[PDB]
């Protein structure tokens, strides 16, 4: 049940030095996000989100995911419920497919983590890492627990990754011999 | 999804529009503006990426478009329609190692690219063979209002299937024909052939044809009527399947099919209808938006966006007044009668 407007910032505490969400606009923060929900009136919500370039881009990516999650929690929950809640759930028939998909996604995620470690100087893998940090921060935030990874991190194959891979799954499904 | 890239008469403007086809249950929508400060590489000496600013049509918890439609501060507009793959012999190219999933490849290309060539170059690396799309990359930096064809750089077409990515600059073709339409069918004959579409043309006919499918045909017939932003909205919203001969499905009973339009309304197909293949059935699926931009609008990181199934010439979709009232659609309006809005 989203409010018209919600603004959250993620500050890195000078002392802690821990990340904490605050309400409102704080341009000193690592990131801030503003969700305006006009779905009832226009069929759209609007998000704008900024990260602070005075922090490195890893922390920015993570924080970007965190702040998006914090201003859109209800929308995330509902979208998840509408779209992917049951996908490979606890009670799936297609356990053959779902196990293959979990294996695939875990191996894929591990392969990228490995490539990032093996290629700390790579622009490409750097951009991949930022993308996954953003994903990680989004999931962490929604879960209510902020852990900024400085090295390798684990993405849940069937967590918020599921919201990103809907188009990928259209082909993963047949490639992993799901019936149809 | 449908897309149209329209060169206005006299090259007055270049309009770029995309209409997502999706399950209606996906209709919690967020238009997202990201203002990031990422660098190209893991060191502070690295330049800021070309694509730090981006507006895109999206969904809750979805850290990319999914549609896709993006306006990037690098002057690029990236959009796709999905081609998929019907050749099972290509699936061996879908591997957990050596394949970066499409959504990440998309985000990364969007971030690093300053032009269509580099977008294609970045995106095609570690081709996963998943979310197999035709991507259109419009570089508005290469667009001169009123100017003649610059020969290159305005339009880059990329088509991905497993094990194969084909890329061409299609500026000349855009300027010559005055449009680029996209409608879920690969344009590159090598991609069309490699992904098993010939067999489906052979079995089902024109629907799988690049040039003869209903949308190709409607675009061929009607694209020139897009003379401005609202005309673009209108063609992108287009569904008049009951009365449009181009919406006739000859193997179907009844013959008018709501799938056979620019903006599908599969919900309006009869449940007891007889249909040669699943796309044509009654479904809680169809066009669920239009997003449109222009040279000036892209420049200001801005778009016209309309949310919901088309209601220009079809009754407005309304969950409670639909075969799909029991489907989960939390947070979603019941009645979908929304007009385009400037965003923002
Ligand atoms: C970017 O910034 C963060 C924050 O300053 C760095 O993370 C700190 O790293 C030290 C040593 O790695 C840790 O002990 C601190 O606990 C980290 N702080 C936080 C907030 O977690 C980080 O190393 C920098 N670089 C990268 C690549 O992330
Ligand atoms: C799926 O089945 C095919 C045979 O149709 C087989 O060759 C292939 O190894 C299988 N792929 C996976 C990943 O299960
Ligand atoms: C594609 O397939 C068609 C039908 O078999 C054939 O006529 C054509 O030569 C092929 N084209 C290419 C470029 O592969
Ligand atoms: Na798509």
């Amino acid at each position: 049940d989203p409010p018209v407007s919600r603004t959250r910032s993620l500050l890195l505490d000078a002392a802690s030095g821990q990340l904490r969400l605050e309400d409102g606009f704080h341009p000193d923060a690592v990131a801030w996000a503003n969700l305006t929900n006009a779905i009832r009136e226009t069929g759209w919500a609007y998000l704008d989100l900024s990260t602070n370039g005075r922090y490195n881009d890893s922390l920015q990516a993570y924080a970007a995911g965190v702040v998006e999650a914090s201003v859109s929690e209800e929308l995330i929950y509902m979208h998840w419920m509408n779209t992917v809640v049951n996908y490979c759930g606890p009670f799936e028939y297609e356990v053959g497919y779902c196990e293959k998909l979990k294996n695939f996604l875990e191996a894929n995620l591990e392969w990228m983590q490995r490539e990032m470690e093996l290629n700390p100087d790579s622009p490409y893998w750097h951009q991949v890492r930022l993308t996954l940090l953003q994903l990680k921060g989004l999931e962490d935030s929604y879960e209510g627990r902020l852990t900024f990874p400085t090295g390798r991190f684990t993405i849940k194959p069937l967590g918020f990754l599921l919201l990103q891979i809907s188009g990928d799954l259209e082909d993963l499904e047949p490639a992993l011999n799901k019936t149809n | 999804c449908s897309a149209l890239i329209k060169l206005l008469p006299g090259g007055h403007d270049l309009l770029v529009a995309h209409n997502t086809w999706n399950s209606y249950q996906n209709m919690l929508r967020i238009i997202k503006k990201y203002r990031l400060q990422f660098r190209e590489g893991p060191q502070e000496e690295y330049p800021l990426v070309a694509g730090n600013n981006l507006v895109f049509s999206s969904y809750p918890g979805t850290i990319f478009s999914g549609d896709d439609f993006y306006i990037l501060g690098s002057g690029l507009v990236t959009l796709e329609t999905t081609i998929g793959n019907k050749n099972p012999a290509l699936w061996k190219y879908v591997q957990p190692q050596g394949c970066v999933l499409e959504w990440i490849r998309n985000v990364v290309a969007n971030r690093l690219a300053l032009d269509g060539a580099t977008w294609a170059d970045v995106f095609k690396r570690f081709n996963s063979g998943t979310y197999n799309n035709q991507w259109m990359i419009v570089d508005y930096k290469a667009f001169l209002p009123n100017g003649p064809s610059p020969g290159s750089r305005v339009l880059t077409i990329l088509e991905q299937i497993p094990g194969m990515v084909v890329v061409a600059d299609k500026t000349a073709e855009l300027y010559k024909t005055t449009y680029w339409a996209s409608y879920n069918i690969p344009y590159f004959e090598t991609v069309f052939n490699a992904s098993g579409l010939q067999a489906l043309v052979a079995q089902y006919g024109d629907w799988f044809s690049y040039t003869k499918n209903p949308r190709a045909k409607i675009f061929q017939r009607d694209q020139s009527l897009v003379e401005d932003m609202d005309a673009m909205v209108r063609l992108m919203r287009y569904n008049d399947f009951l009365h449009d001969p181009l919406s006739l499905c000859e193997a179907c009973n009844p013959k008018p099919n709501a799938e056979n339009a620019i903006s599908a309304r599969s919900d309006l197909n009869p449940a007891n209808g007889s249909y040669p293949f699943q796309a044509l059935h009654q479904r809680a699926h169809g066009g669920i938006d239009v997003k449109v931009t222009s040279f000036t609008l892209a420049k200001y990181m801005s778009m016209l966006a309309a949310s919901g199934p088309t209601w220009d010439q079809c009754p407005p979709f309304q969950w409670s007044k639909s075969p799909f009232h029991s489907m989960l659609h939390m947070g979603q309006p019941d009645l979908w009668m929304f007009s385009p809005i400037r965003v923002p």
